[PDB]
C-alpha cells in the first residue's frame, strides 16, 4: 500500500534534524575556537608579564 | 670657639656621607622611576587585553 | 519487501545522536572556557589598582 | 683662625648636617617606596603564575 509517503516525511524531518544539530554543532565549535584562541593569547600575555 | 682640626675632620666626613647618601638616593630614585614606568606600561597592556577578552565574550 | 531501509533510517538517527552528543560536549567546553576567560579578565582587572 | 675660616667652617658643617638629614630622609622614604613596590610586584607575579596554571589546566582538560 502507501507506506512510502509518510516515511519520506519522517526522513525529511530527520534531514532537518541533521541540519539543525550539525549547524549548532559547528557554531559551537567556532565559539570554542575563538574562546580557546583568546585564552591562549591571554595566557601568553600573562607569561610575558613574568619576564 | 671650636676644635679647628675636629671641625675640619667633621666637614670632610660629612661631605663623604652626603655624597654617599646622594648616590644611594639617586640610585634608589632611578630604580623606583623605572619600576613606575614599567608598571605603567604593564597597566596599559593589561587594559588592552581586558578589552580584547570583553569583546570576545560580548561576541558570544 | 525491502527491510534494509530500517538501518539507513536508523543510521541517520544515529547521526543525529552523534552530532547532538558532540554538540552538548562542546557546550560544556564553551561554558568552562567562558568561565575561565571571565575569571582571568577579572584577575587582570584586579591588577589595576 | 688657624688654617681655615672658623666661622665659615662652622656654617658649612651646620649646612652639611642639614643637607645630610634631608638627603637621608629622602633616601629612606624612596627606599621604602621601592621596597613596597618590589613586594607588591612579587605578590602579583605569584598570582600571575597561579592564573597561568589554571588556564593551562583548563586548556589541557579541553
Ligand atoms: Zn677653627
Amino acid at each position: 500500500s502507501a507506506v512510502i509517503g509518510q516515511l519520506r516525511l519522517e526522513l525529511q524531518q530527520a534531514r532537518t534534524e541533521v541540519e539543525t544539530a550539525d549547524k549548532w554543532r559547528l557554531e559551537c565549535i567556532d565559539v570554542c575556537s575563538v574562546l580557546t584562541n583568546r585564552l591562549e593569547e591571554e595566557a601568553g600575555f600573562l607569561n610575558s608579564l613574568l619576564k | 670657639s671650636h676644635d679647628c682640626a675636629k671641625v675640619d675632620l667633621e666637614n670632610a666626613e660629612l661631605r663623604r656621607k652626603l655624597i654617599r647618601t646622594k648616590r644611594a638616593f639617586e640610585d634608589t630614585y632611578e630604580k623606583l622611576r623605572m619600576a613606575n614606568k614599567a608598571k605603567a606600561q604593564v597597566e596599559k597592556d593589561i587594559k588592552n587585553q581586558i578589552l580584547k577578552t570583553h569583546n570576545v565574550l560580548r561576541n558570544v
